């Protein structure tokens, strides 16, 4: 398997893994996205200290809001953060 | 390795 | 690093290697899609056998049509592929 | 892994 590859698949199986850990595996709820965001996402978890920034974060990706995050949904969240870390490396070498 | 040096960063 | 940072990383690592071959780095031209696809994405290209298919893919992605794909349309390459993936596993799973 | 398969399948 390419990087690509690997990386589509490591992406199914995160959501998978995250979404799977109560009676419904196709939608990651507001426990388990907080669980998520303290392991998978630690370090920027972490640095945020307002506890409301995570139920903002939820609400903002909850697209059809049902209180969950489907795995298209969750997906812009991994989106998000790919462009916003892809702006600061052009910002820091194209500087 | 970048990505989480910036995600503690931004935000 | 997670396994989500570092597919993260790599997200941006791949797009970069793609967008560098010519003088444009924040760019995968037509060109460089073509030679991303018949190489990160072989699998899913070699058994297309109508070469129309990439023009016709790319014209999709282009979203402001400037004729290349910038990070975020190359993310929803991605994306779009992860998420066909992953409803063929609910679809042979929840069977 | 599962990926290319159903790459291989879907398109
Ligand atoms: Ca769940
Ligand atoms: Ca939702
Ligand atoms: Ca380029
Ligand atoms: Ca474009």
């Amino acid at each position: 398997p390419t990087e690509t590859e690997r990386c589509i698949e490591s992406l199914i199986a995160i959501f998978q893994k995250h979404a799977g850990r109560d009676g419904n595996n196709t939608k990651i709820s507001k426990t388990e996205f907080l669980i998520f965001m303290n392991t998978e996402l630690a370090a920027f978890t972490q640095n945020q200290k307002d506890p409301g920034v995570l139920d903002r974060m939820m609400k903002k990706l909850d697209l059809d809001s049902d209180g969950q995050l489907d795995f298209q949904e969750f997906l812009n969240l991994i989106g998000g953060l790919a462009i916003a870390c892809h702006d600061s490396f052009i910002k820091s070498t194209q500087k | 390795a970048m990505v989480s040096a910036f995600l503690k960063q931004a935000w």
